[PDB]
C-alpha cells in the first residue's frame, strides 16, 4: 500500500535530504512533500503465499457445488461445515484443504 | 491489451493497448487520461479493488512511470490521434476532434454510442486490465477456448442476415450511383428504374 | 461436487462391457475413443511425410 | 435472440444501483452486475436478486432462454440474452429449505395424467410445463453453477450382472 | 545518439514533397527539422515517448 | 558510502538443502562486485 | 378495471384509506407484508409550496475531488459545518471549450453560525443586512446531466412535529472533479476569479416576490392565485 | 404424491418431440429472420442524401430517399408468356425451379429545397420449406398428398434450381 | 506550500433575495434523494377528479393501457379537503412507514414499496439563481434510496410482469401481401419507355 499526494491525487516517490538525512515521498508535479514513517522504501517476495486463503467470501455456503463435510468449527463448533482447496493454481500448489463454518465463516485446515 | 516484458526480462512490465485504427500500441495511462481521468489515484481506483493487493500495485508502477510524461487530457487526446492513421499533417484541433470520434465510437462499441457517456468505458477498461493482471499474476487458470459454453452457433436466420446486409449495402451503393449519374438531366426519374 | 478426487470422478469406468457403463463412464470412454481415433488421423500425415523424405 | 431492456427494467426495478453511483472504497464487497458481456451496475444483496430473476424466468415473464449465471467465487452475476446459445431442459428439484417438498422433483403425476389428456382441468403440452416452473432451460455456462442428479433415484440415498453405481462418499450430503 | 530519418513530409516554404529529414537527440531531448532543398531547420523539445510525427506536429502548430 | 540499505532474506532450509555457506555467499558476492559493495551476512544460529 | 369510472373508484378509494398517523392501534394493525412486522411511525407525504419556484440541483464531487479525502481543505473549513452548508458556487464560462466551478466559504465559524441560523430561522418579514465576506477555496471542472422528466428525482425532509414529510424536484445532477490549472494561464485566471464576495441580506423586491408567487401558482392556486 | 417412473420421462419427452420436432431450430431461425431481420436490416441505413448547391442564385437543394415497410408474399411462379400463379416445392424441383418470394420495400423521395413512391421490388429471397412463408404450412394432411408431398417430409431445407 | 493564486481582494456587492420556508428542518439539515421507479409517479397537482375522469385514455395496445392504468393508481396525488369545522386542510394519498427493524417503505394506498439505502458522501443539494449565475446550496444529501416492490404477490409487481412478458411477445414487422402479376413488369416497361425517348432525343438533339 502506497500513497498519493493530497492535493494533486499523484503518486509520491521516496526521496532523500541531504542536509536532514531523512527520507520524504515527494509529489512530482507538485512541492507537497510528508515525512517517512517506515525505512521499508521497497519489499520483493521471492516466494509468496497470499492468494492462498484470501480467496474468501461471506456467500460462500450458497453454492450448491460445493461438497459438505462434518469437521468440527474451531469457533462456532457447528456440525456442517464446507471445504475447499487452494485458490491460488500454480503449478506447485499444496492441496490442502481450507474448511469454511455456515456461522463464522472461519477459514481452518486440518493440519 | 498486450502485457509487455517477459519473466525478468525487458525491464520494466508495461501494459500496451491496442486500439483500432490505430498504427502503433499506446500505454493504458495514456488512454486513461485520454478517456477523460488525469489523476493517478483515480485510476488506480479504475483498476484495482484492494489496496492491501501490493502485487498488482508494483505491477502497474512500471505502467505509471512510463505514462508520466503526458499529464493533461488534450494533450493525451493529440497523441492518440497523431498516431490515428488518418491523413498526414492534420491541425492539432482538428486531430483531437479525430481522437474524440475514435474514442467514443468504434473503442468498444458494444457498451455506449452517445456523448457525455464515457465513464462505463473507464470502468470496463479497469476492469480489463484488472483480469489480465489477474491472470498474469497466475491467481486465475487462462480463460478456456475449448469451454463450448463460450462458443455460438449461427443457424439460417444470421446468415442470411449477414449475406442479405451485403448484398442490400451494394443495391443501395448501385441506386445512389444511378441518382448522381442521372440527375445531371434534371428528370423525374421513376425510382423504379434506379434498382436493380 | 467441485474438488472431487475419487477414481470414479475423473474417468475409472469401474464396470465391463458385458455388464453395461454407467452414463459419466459412457462419456469419459467416449472422450479417450475420440482422442484415439484423432492421434490415428493426425500421426499418418506426418509419418507420411517423413517416410517420402526419408525415400527421397 | 431476446431484448435486453425488460432485464435492465427488472434488474433496476430490484435495486441494482448504476456505475456513476459506485465508488471502489465503498462498495468494497458488492457484486458485480453484466447483461449480455457490458457492465451494467452493482449490487450488495446478488442472492435475492437471483432468485428473483430465476422466479420470473420460470414463471414465464422473462423469456424461458435467457441465462442467468451467478459466479460465487469471483462475486459476479452475469445474463446473457445473445442468440446462437447451445441449451438443454432439465427437471427442477425443489431446493428451498424453508418448504416442505424440499429436495424433490418439482413435477408430479398430476402433470403427467394433464400432457396425456394434452388439456387443464380448469392446450397443454411441453410449453405449458416449461412456463409452469417444472422444467428449465440450461445452457453450457449456466451449467458450471448447478448440481445435477442423473436419475430420480439419485434424489434418495450383490448380483454379478447388474451394473454399479456410484458411490459419492467425498460429500456428506448432497443438495 | 542522434537519429537520422528520411520522412515524406511536405515544406511549407518550397512546396516540394519527400524532401523533409528529421533528426531528433535523445541524449540531449531536442528534434531537428530539416528541409534537403530550403535548408531550413525547425528545433523543437522532445520527451521519451517522441516520434518523427509528434515533431511534425509541433512544426505545424509553429507554422500556424 | 550511500544510506541506501540493500538487504535480503534467504530461506534456512533450502540453504541448509543446498549444503551452502553464508560466508561463501557473503564471497561469491565479493568476489563478483569486488569492492564496490560493503556486504554483512548474519550468523546461522540467527532466527532468520 | 380500465373504465374510468373504475379509475377515479380506485382514486379515490385510495385516498380515503390513508392512515392516520396519531392513531397508534390502526398503526399497529398494519403489518409488512414480507417481513411480518409491525409499524412503529408514519409520516405523511407532501410536496413543498415554498420551494417550487427555485430550481434545485444534485451537486456530487467525483474522485479526489471528495472535500472528506482533502485533508487540508477539510482542516482549513472545519472538521456538520456551517462552513459547507453556507457555501456559494459561482459558474463562469470563458468559451465553451473552456469552463469550470468557483467556490467561495466562510472561514469565520462565528459569521458562519450567524448566517445559517438567519437562513434557517426565516418565518417572519425582518432580515437583518448581515454583510458576510466569502473566500475563495478551490476550482473543479464541471459536468452536467439533464432529467428528461420533471421529477426523475426527489429529496425528502421530515418534519417529526406535523408528521410530514416535503418531498422538492431535483432537475439535474452536477458533478466536479479536480482541475489542475495550466502554468500558461493563471495570467487569465487570476482576472476571471475574485479573492472576495460580500452577500447581503435584503428583503425580496414586491415585483419579484410577485413574479415567484405567479410561478407558484402552477401547483397551489388556493393560497396563491392573483386577485 | 406418487413417484415418477422412467416412464413418466418418456412421456415428458414424447411431449416435447410433439410441440418442437426435430428440425425445429431451422424454421424457428427462418421465421426469424423473415419476420423482423430484413426489416431492421434495411433500416439501418434508411436514408440515401443527395445535396446540390445550384448557382448556375444560391439554390441548395437536398434530394433524399427513404426506405419504408418491406412487404413479403407467398412465392410465386412467373412463366415466359408472362402468366404468374402460385408455386409449390414439387413443381419447383421438378422444373429445377427456386422456391422463392419476392420481396417489396417501399421507398419515399423528398425534395429539399433551400435558397442561401410505392412498393418496389428489390430482389427474390428463398423460401424455407415447412417454415412460415411456405406453402405447405398449411394443407393439412389430405391435401399435403394432392401436392405429391410427403407428410414424413420435415423440411428445414431450401430448393434452389 | 501552495500560495493562493487569487490576491486581488475584489469583492462583488451582491444582494441576494430570499423568501421565508414553510418548513425548517430539526437537528440536521439531512435530506434523501429518491430515484422514481417507473411504476410510481408523482403529481404534484391537486388532484381533480372531473378532469382526470374526462381525460383517462383508452388504447388498442393492451400493455400500454395496462401500464398506465397502473402508473396512473400508483400515482403520489393530493387534493384539498374540507374540514368538517369549515376549513380547508391539504389532504394526501401517501404515507411513510418506519418498521420495528427500522427500514423505511413509501406507501401509497394499499400498495408498500420498500426504501433501500445507501450512504453518499460530498453529495450536497444546491439552490439554482439562474439570474444571477450563482448556486446557493440548500441542504445535504447523505443517503440515496432506492424503490422497490415489497414482494411478488403485491398487485404492482404482477402487472409490471404481465406488462414486461406481454410486451416481448409482440414482434411482426414484415407485412403480408398478394403479388398479381410479374414483379419484374413495371422495370421492363419503364425501360422501354426511356429508351423510346432516348431515340426521340437523340433524334430531336440531332436535327436541333
Ligand atoms: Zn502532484
Ligand atoms: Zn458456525
Ligand atoms: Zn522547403
Amino acid at each position: 500500500s502506497f500513497r498519493f499526494c493530497l492535493e494533486c491525487n499523484n503518486m509520491l516517490y521516496p526521496k532523500e535530504d541531504k542536509e536532514n538525512q531523512r527520507l520524504l515521498y515527494s509529489c512530482r508535479n507538485c512541492d507537497y512533500t510528508e515525512l517517512a514513517e517506515d525505512p521499508k522504501v521497497y519489499r520483493h517476495e521471492l516466494i509468496t503465499n497470499i492468494g492462498e486463503t484470501a480467496g474468501i467470501v461471506d456467500d460462500i455456503g450458497q453454492d450448491p457445488t460445493l461438497p459438505r463435510s462434518d469437521k468440527e468449527c474451531p469457533e462456532c463448533h457447528s456440525r456442517d461445515c464446507v471445504f475447499f482447496q487452494s485458490q491460488q493454481r500454480r503449478k506447485d500448489t499444496n492441496m490442502t484443504l481450507f474448511y469454511v463454518c455456515l456461522n463464522c465463516k472461519k477459514t481452518f485446515r486440518d493440519e | 491489451i498486450k502485457l509487455y516484458g517477459r519473466e525478468d526480462k525487458g525491464t520494466g512490465r508495461t501494459i500496451k493497448a491496442t486500439l483500432p485504427y490505430v498504427k502503433q500500441d499506446i500505454p493504458i495511462v495514456i488512454v486513461f487520461r485520454a478517456l477523460g481521468v488525469v489523476p493517478d489515484g483515480e485510476i488506480l481506483q479504475h483498476i484495482c479493488y484492494d489496496e492491501n493487493d501490493w502485487q498488482m500495485l508494483e505491477m502497474l508502477k512500471p505502467c505509471i512511470e512510463e505514462g508520466f510524461v503526458i499529464q493533461d487530457k488534450e494533450v493525451a487526446l493529440d497523441f492518440i490521434g497523431r498516431r490515428g492513421s488518418a491523413a498526414l499533417g492534420i491541425r492539432r484541433e482538428k486531430r483531437i476532434q479525430y481522437a474524440k470520434d475514435i474514442l467514443q465510437k468504434e473503442l468498444l462499441p458494444h457498451i455506449t454510442q452517445e456523448e457525455g457517456f464515457e465513464t462505463r468505458k473507464t470502468f470496463f477498461l479497469g476492469y480489463m486490465v484488472n483480469r489480465l493482471l489477474l491472470c498474469a499474476l497466475e491467481r486465475k487458470d487462462q480463460d478456456d477456448r475449448d469451454h463450448f459454453g463460450k462458443k455460438r452457433l449461427d443457424l439460417a436466420g444470421p446468415l442470411l442476415a449477414n449475406l442479405f446486409r451485403i448484398l442490400f449495402r451494394k443495391l443501395t451503393r448501385e441506386i445512389y450511383r444511378y441518382m448522381q449519374r442521372c440527375i445531371e438531366t434534371d428528370r423525374d426519374f421513376n425510382l423504379n428504374l434506379a434498382v436493380k | 461436487t467441485k474438488d472431487d478426487f475419487s477414481p470414479e470422478s475423473k474417468g475409472f469406468v469401474e464396470n465391463s462391457y458385458l455388464r453395461g457403463l454407467t452414463p459419466q463412464e459412457f462419456f469419459f470412454h467416449a472422450m479417450a475413443g475420440r482422442e484415439g481415433l484423432i492421434d490415428t488421423a493426425v500421426k499418418t500425415a506426418e509419418t507420411g511425410y517423413i517416410q517420402r523424405r526419408l525415400v527421397k | 435472440g431476446s431484448p435486453s431492456e425488460p432485464i435492465i427494467n427488472f434488474l433496476e426495478e430490484w435495486g441494482m444501483e448504476p456505475l456513476e453511483d459506485y465508488d471502489p472504497a465503498q462498495h468494497t464487497k458488492s457484486t458485480r452486475i453484466f447483461v449480455n458481456g457490458v457492465w451494467t451496475g452493482i449490487h450488495r444483496d446478488p442472492s435475492m436478486l437471483v432468485s428473483t430473476m430465476r422466479d420470473l424466468r420460470r414463471s414465464g415473464a422473462i423469456s424461458p432462454e435467457v441465462s442467468i449465471i451467478r459466479d460465487i467465487r469471483e462475486r459476479e452475476f452475469k445474463i446473457f440474452t445473445d442468440v446462437g446459445r447451445v441449451y438443454r431442459p432439465l427437471f427442477i428439484v425443489e431446493d428451498d429449505e424453508s418448504k416442505d417438498n424440499k429436495g424433490e422433483l418439482r413435477i408430479t403425476k398430476e402433470h403427467i395424467r394433464k400432457i396425456q389428456q394434452g388439456y387443464d382441468d380448469d392446450v397443454y403440452g411441453w410449453s405449458s410445463l416449461v412456463t409452469s416452473g417444472v422444467i428449465e432451460y440450461v445452457d453450457g455456462e449456466e451449467e458450471e453453477t448447478i448440481m445435477i442428479a442423473m436419475t430420480p433415484e439419485d434424489l434418495q440415498t450383490n448380483d454379478t450382472a447388474k451394473r454399479i453405481k456410484p458411490e459419492m462418499s467425498t460429500s456428506s450430503h448432497h443438495t | 545518439i542522434k537519429q537520422k530519418l528520411e520522412t515524406q513530409f511536405t515544406c511549407l516554404f518550397c512546396n516540394h514533397d519527400n524532401s523533409v529529414v528529421c533528426t531528433l537527440d535523445k541524449k540531449n531531448s531536442i528534434g531537428l527539422l530539416e528541409c534537403k532543398k530550403c535548408n531550413l531547420s525547425f528545433q523543437a523539445p522532445i520527451n521519451s515517448l517522441s516520434q518523427p510525427i509528434d515533431i511534425y506536429s509541433d512544426w505545424i502548430d509553429a507554422c500556424e | 558510502q550511500s544510506p541506501w540499505l540493500l538487504r535480503l532474506e534467504l530461506d534456512r532450509a533450502r540453504m541448509l538443502d543446498k549444503q551452502l555457506t553464508m560466508n561463501q555467499v557473503a564471497d561469491k558476492i565479493s568476489e563478483v562486485f569486488s569492492d564496490d559493495l560493503f556486504v554483512m551476512w548474519s550468523e546461522d544460529n540467527a532466527d532468520k | 378495471d380500465t373504465n374510468p369510472r373504475s379509475q377515479l373508484h380506485s382514486v379515490e378509494r385510495t385516498f380515503d384509506e390513508v392512515i392516520d398517523p396519531r392513531n397508534k392501534n390502526r398503526l399497529q394493525s398494519l403489518i409488512h407484508p414480507r417481513k411480518k412486522i409491525k409499524a412503529v411511525k408514519a409520516w405523511h407525504f407532501f410536496p413543498d409550496t415554498s420551494t417550487f419556484d427555485q430550481v434545485f440541483h444534485s451537486l456530487k464531487f467525483v474522485g479526489s475531488a471528495s472535500l472528506s479525502k482533502d485533508r487540508p481543505l477539510n482542516e482549513q473549513l472545519g472538521q456538520v459545518n456551517a462552513s459547507i452548508l453556507t457555501s456559494l458556487f459561482k459558474p463562469i464560462e470563458i468559451n465553451p471549450h473552456n469552463k469550470w466551478i468557483s467556490l467561495y466559504a466562510v472561514t469565520d465559524k462565528l459569521s458562519a453560525e450567524s448566517f445559517r441560523k438567519s437562513f434557517n430561522s426565516i418565518k417572519d418579514d425582518n432580515i437583518v443586512n448581515r454583510h458576510v465576506i466569502y473566500d475563495h477555496i478551490k476550482d473543479f471542472d464541471q459536468m452536467f446531466r439533464g432529467h428528461k422528466k420533471l421529477f426523475e428525482d426527489f429529496a425528502i425532509s421530515f418534519d417529526d412535529i406535523s408528521d410530514r414529510a416535503f418531498f422538492v424536484p431535483i432537475v439535474g445532477r452536477l458533478e466536479l472533479k479536480k482541475k489542475r490549472i495550466v502554468p500558461g494561464l493563471v495570467d487569465m485566471v487570476n482576472r476571471t476569479n475574485y479573492a472576495h464576495i460580500r452577500m447581503d441580506l435584503r428583503n425580496p423586491s414586491t415585483q419579484e416576490t410577485a413574479i415567484r408567487d405567479s410561478r407558484r401558482e402552477q401547483y397551489d392556486p388556493v393560497n396563491y392565485s392573483s386577485i | 404424491d406418487d413417484t415418477i417412473t422412467t416412464e413418466d420421462c418418456w412421456t415428458v419427452i414424447s411431449a416435447f418431440f410433439e410441440e418442437k420436432g426435430l428440425v425445429s431450430q431451422q424454421l424457428d431461425s427462418f421465421d426469424e429472420f423473415m419476420e423482423t431481420s430484413i426489416q431492421d436490416l434495411v433500416w439501418e441505413e434508411p436514408r440515401l442524401i443527395l445535396d446540390q448547391p445550384a448557382q448556375h442564385d444560391n439554390i441548395n437543394k437536398r434530394y433524399e430517399i427513404r426506405f419504408g415497410k418491406i412487404y413479403l408474399s407467398r412465392p410465386t411462379m412467373t412463366e415466359a408468356d408472362g402468366t404468374t400463379h402460385a408455386m409449390f416445392p414439387q413443381e419447383a424441383r421438378l422444373r429445377n425451379l427456386t422456391y422463392s418470394s419476392p420481396v417489396y420495400l417501399d421507398m419515399e423521395k423528398s425534395m429539399f429545397t433551400s435558397i442561401d413512391g410505392n412498393k418496389v421490388h428489390i430482389g427474390k429471397v428463398p423460401i424455407m420449406l415447412r417454415s412460415k412463408f411456405c406453402s405447405l404450412r398449411t394443407l393439412d394432411e389430405v391435401d399435403l398428398y394432392k401436392m405429391k408431398e410427403c407428410p414424413y417430409d420435415m423440411g428445414g431445407y431450401f430448393v434452389i434450381n | 506550500h501552495t500560495k493562493s493564486v487569487y490576491d486581488n481582494g475584489e469583492t462583488l456587492d451582491i444582494s441576494l433575495p430570499i423568501h421565508p420556508k414553510s418548513h425548517i428542518p430539526q437537528g440536521k439539515q439531512d435530506r434523501w434523494v429518491v430515484k422514481l421507479p417507473d411504476f410510481l409517479d408523482i403529481n404534484a397537482e391537486p388532484f381533480d377528479p372531473r378532469p382526470f375522469e374526462m381525460n383517462v385514455k383508452t388504447h388498442e395496445d393492451k400493455n400500454q393501457e395496462l401500464l398506465d392504468k397502473l402508473i396512473a393508481v400508483n400515482t403520489v396525488r393530493w387534493r384539498y379537503a374540507k374540514s368538517e369545522t369549515g376549513g380547508i386542510f391539504k389532504e394526501t394519498n401517501s404515507q411513510i412507514i418506519q418498521w420495528e427493524d427500522g427500514t423505511y417503505s413509501l406507501r401509497v394506498g394499499s400498495e408498500i414499496f420498500d426504501m433501500f439505502t445507501t450512504n453518499t458522501d460530498d453529495n450536497y443539494l444546491v439552490s439554482e439563481h439562474n439570474e444571477e449565475g450563482i448556486l446557493m446550496t440548500e441542504s445535504t444529501l447523505s443517503k440515496s434510496v432506492k424503490l422497490v416492490p415489497a414482494s411478488f404477490q403485491s398487485t404492482t409487481h404482477q402487472k409490471l410482469a404481465k406488462a414486461l412478458s406481454a410486451k416481448q411477445k409482440k414482434e411482426s414487422y414484415a407485412r403480408s401481401v398478394v403479388t398479381k402479376e410479374d414483379p419484374e413488369e413495371r422495370q421492363r416497361r419503364l425501360e422501354s419507355q426511356e429508351n423510346e425517348r432516348y431515340r426521340l432525343e437523340r433524334r430531336r438533339k440531332q436535327a436541333e
